[PDB]
DNA sequence: TTTTTTTTTTTTTTTTTTTTTTT
């Protein structure tokens, strides 16, 4: 995972496979966009389960502001994700909590979102099977 | 423009403020092919002034290189 | 670890079977609304069945410590985590986790009840991403709405003839 | 092999971010390219009339697998809109995009 | 060489067969916290050499920082947290987080001591656990435990010289 | 060389089964701290030389720090802790926390003596304690526990000396080079 | 070459048994240092001189890991200071050890003499505790209450 | 090549008779409460007598200047060295060495004796655990008593 | 192998006598030296006058591969500049560590007493 | 448009004097 290089056949099936637009089954809604499963199975099946890998580089709080016993938070995450072969791409992704009375429910809720966000959006890069077809 | 490196060379390009109504702000741009040879920019909205930080420096620079 | 290749045949194997869904055996419910989840020991079992006792490791990468507030002599924690896991061959997915203790009245367990279960927490998260298999689709709604022990081999002696044998 | 330098100074007919992306995809490859996010700074977050104003810098960097590569900068903002994580959300997202689509103009005219 | 010998089959299948295998009653503990069950750590610590050998496993603690040490009426309240790394003799690896804690105590160099000793401890223990079911991991299923709860040493032989003559034979 | 040489089959056999034995009532000795039970530091490094050999095994420290150096009517209260890390011939290796505790002594290099020495002594003991019963992996047991304080107190005994070492040489060592 | 030779069977065995002895009565040596309490030692060059009849002139080494000064210290014109070394002891073959040696000087009027015998001393003493390891002929049998309480009835 | 050459059975067996030999009068000075030693030139020809001019080197590791005062003009100086003296074999032994300079009014001089004053402590400190032929005999109390 | 007895038999002082030495002993193409660690003790530009500290490890290595280290010393006083006085020191310190370095080896390249 | 159950007791006394001239 670093140094393997990609036969002539995989790499044809790869490049021909990932252009193909993704049908209505996918698409949920206004805004159009895939859930977060929908894309991890896409990948899973596409490159394989050892295929790909994806880290957070870092992830930042950007406030937590308090007004009348409600919580309102940001978090800014920058998402890598990495294949077998050596190429990656990362992208950032953004997280919101607000109405819920309690801190810790609205930090957690906020990094899940914002790591999530930035796993959906860095795949997209790749090709128009992952989501680049989207808008 | 880029255009006249780009069709020469085949090269890579790496990388203050005053702030009211009017902007300057530095350059902190390097260039690589062969060695490098760094230069600066200047400015003239935010986006504005660092964009065009960024052209004439690379300009300057590529200068040097040749 | 870290440079083994799996072969053709494993590959495959793991492959199909990463890709199935779970019985209503392993999916647990809580009151939130009702929420559907898989409980973190099953998940190691599931990762020790389909990768093996030396399959997979699972590393810290770093974790931080949110807020300690005191209000009314309770303690309110919330602590961060990131967790890493890893296969025999190099493939890898980190994810966040993040722990939670409400009302607890003394520091010292707030901490250590919010940390371990941080960890736990991220370690799900991570798992999750291989496959179906390890937890991907329980937050699926179609399949959350069509889905709606002897003890006589149990251990009782420390001698294991079977693997001094084969060691 | 050679191929490249002669397709990459053909024009067709601004250019929205996904369809740079999907050129992006074609003349190097899924694998051919990589990009990565250097630095964010939010310059200034002002708040009027219960509306908010940010402006957001990001550092963008572009590598072809052959090595080279092109650092560029990219802005975005967001003006007149209630609460604040929806105006950083949209400023970070436009500043990453914006700072690809600068950085791989550089590469030749194709882009 | 450690880190880089690899298992056999015979060897590593043993392996998964024993690992899969639940505790028996006499390995469990219980305490009030209304009861709560847990496994001692030296319990641990022989299946460990007993599953894998005394030279099939090696921890480290990789991180151990303080969190607070506070007195309040003369008495000192300390909590530590340990990162204790677990690794096997084919390079797989878990990295669990460990706690102590020490409260009541007069005298800051035992809390420091007794906190300290405790974190890895039960690091050491919970980064074991995720092996298999056979060194802990069956302690948290609550089927297991109702299961458990429906059931009904004169080693003269210890080592009494400090010689080995089977040792020194074989070395 | 150490760390790269493995061990053979009777070998390994032999101290795996050696190192699951307990210790007998003449390793433990007794403080009050109600009454405890513990094995000496040096009895715990004859027991590694008999079981590993003078060379196959092998400790270091990775890091020590004072936690406190405190004054208080004149008397310094100092705590230091080491991380001990042992190894062995093949590879393997455990590490530990000791923990060193000075109180009382009016003097400041006394005290960090004490605690800096003790500390490393109580984690090597803790971290060859990781490797079976024989090297004091036993006394955490309350069953093993009970069941000593049922036997017999053993009298003190008065080692004989008739034996001991006497001249610098070595003619049997001489010879075997 | 040194730290990559292998010991022979009859080498191993000769200094395997050789390490288990107890050391006589002329290497004890003693002081008065308990306030009421005496207490037994061996001197340095002893235990050098046994670890060179022991190993051979070339089948050990040693060096320093790392040293630094707890605290130097003046009152009433006098210093105080606290010096503290690592002292690792390889042989031939690579098994090693290391303990912590720790020097005194209080009294001295002068800081350069202060800091050389603290310094000296503790190099001294973590030399002497690494060695401790290996066995009962460099050292280790001291510590034992028995053997001792049969020296002081000789 | 050196660090990789191995001793004969003559050869170590010669040396390892020799550094056993205690030394006689005509090494050991003394000072005013009475002391005695071993100079510098001694041990450094003593050693050239065992291993030979190719058979053993030393270098410097570490040396750090404890400090620099001035006090009525006159500079009190103090340098901690670390030595390390190895043979042809592979073996090694390190110690620490230490130089004093007080009353100097010069800065630099008080700083080029304690400098140089330094290493050749440490040499000899670190030639002293090879045997008694280097000076290693020097603390035997009774020794010195025979000898005086 | 001769050539080792007959060297061993055959092992202030005057600078560039000391180089002949070494050439003699060894031969010019026996012996090697560097320079290993530099540093400058004091200030500088008191009075109008300078006060210079340097001090050199040398590393002086013959063919077979032995070696010494040992540690020379430079001073500079009343030269009222900065240029070449610091150089002066250098060159100094350089020469005097070489000087010490080439004594241990035997009496025929110093030992002085 | 993501996502929302975990945590289960441990710790067991050690330390035992050295150093002292050179460029
Ligand atoms: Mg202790
Ligand atoms: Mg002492
Ligand atoms: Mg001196
Ligand atoms: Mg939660
Ligand atoms: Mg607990």
């Amino acid at each position: 995972f670093g140094q393997c290089q990609y036969t002539a056949e995989e790499y044809q099936a790869i490049q021909k496979a990932l252009r193909q637009r993704l049908g209505p089954e996918y698409i949920s809604s206004k805004v159009c966009y895939i859930e977060g499963h929908r894309v991890i199975n896409l990948a899973n099946e596409m490159f394989g389960y050892n295929g790909w890998a994806h880290s957070i580089t870092q992830q930042n709080v950007d406030f937590v502001d308090l007004n009348n016993g409600k919580f309102y938070v940001g978090v800014c995450a920058f998402v890598r994700v990495q294949l077998k072969d050596g190429s990656y791409h990362e992208d950032v992704g953004y997280g919101v909590s607000e109405g819920l009375k309690s801190k810790a429910l609205s930090l957690e809720k906020a990094r899940k979102e914002a790591v999530t966000d930035g796993l959906k959006r860095a795949l997209r890069s790749f090709g128009n099977a992952l989501g680049n077809c989207i808008l | 423009e880029g255009h006249r490196v780009i069709n020469l060379a085949n090269w890579a390009h790496s990388i203050f403020v005053d702030l009211n109504g009017k902007f300057y702000v530095g350059v902190c741009a390097f260039v690589r092919v062969y060695h490098e040879d760094v230069g600066y920019g200047v400015s003239e909205s935010k986006a504005l002034s660092l964009e065009k930080a960024r052209k004439e420096a690379v300009t300057d620079g590529l200068k040097r290189a040749l």
